[PDB]
């Protein structure tokens, strides 16, 4: 209820802020916090180094609500058609982020929650088996953290 | 297209760290 | 269970990354995401502008597990003795972050979860009534976001 | 002490934005 939710929201604000401050010093709140931070940083690094290429490919994104799913799925299927690796996984997240930003830009905010759902499903069904065979997210942290 | 370019940079990125 | 937790952890990684990318463009995933981001940024700003003063006061922190609670409570009680305002609230979070970092530095990692608990309790019991009377966290976002 | 300095900068910060 409202009272519980208020209490819980305050706890989560505390945890979020502490996790952030810890990360600025190279520490982590939890393994899960470490994975989130690694992915954020890898996404930044990816988008920064390949700024030209990344801007180019996302500039060719012309989404409508009716074509968003087909656009997402067709790009992700081609991305992983001949393999999964950590860099392609970072590209997958960065692509999803770009789609979400462009959606809001174009007043298609409803797509943000849908894209998040499509991404989580693809991750769980198609990427997780590779991830688990290759040392898990703990290994990603070791490599890209 | 978009997917091919994304793949290329994903691989470049992967080779650097992994 | 393990299977559900795995699924849920993947959803949260997606949400975290998307929330971050949205924030970099001045958008938010949710109001809660907006509050977290505002607080992180205000904490950074506070710690950056008042770097000298903040470093000084935290350098005088000499915590042990046995004295951590008394150190926390005595500082926070004096901070709010003659009022609550948004800047003091940011100082409260920044102080907690500093305590957590120093704890880990000194191999007192057990204190991190305890500090988070003390902070959440103080926020819920002593700061929330002021916060709710002054427009809520939504108002903080308007002022410090 | 620590608390007084924290308070001072909290107030300085508050005055700037709020």
């Amino acid at each position: 209820g409202p009272l519980g939710s208020m209490s819980q929201s305050n706890r989560e604000l505390v945890v979020d802020f502490l996790s952030y401050k810890l990360s600025q010093k190279g520490y982590s709140w939890s393994q899960m916090a470490a994975v989130k931070q690694a992915l954020r940083e890898a996404g930044d690094e990816f988008e920064l180094r390949y700024r030209r290429a990344f801007s180019d490919l996302t500039s060719q994104l012309h989404i409508t609500p009716g074509t968003a799913y087909q656009s997402f799925e067709q790009v992700v299927n081609e991305l992983f058609r001949d393999g999964v690796n950590w860099g392609r996984i970072v590209a997958f997240f960065s692509f999803g982020g770009a789609l979400c930003v462009e959606s809001v830009d174009k007043e298609m905010q409803v797509l943000v929650s849908r894209i998040a759902a499509w991404m989580a499903t693809y991750l769980n069904d198609h990427l997780e088996p590779w991830i688990q065979e290759n040392g898990g997210w703990d290994t990603f942290v070791e490599l890209y953290g | 297209w978009i997917a091919q370019e994304l793949r290329l940079i994903g691989d470049l990125f992967n080779a650097y760290y992994a």
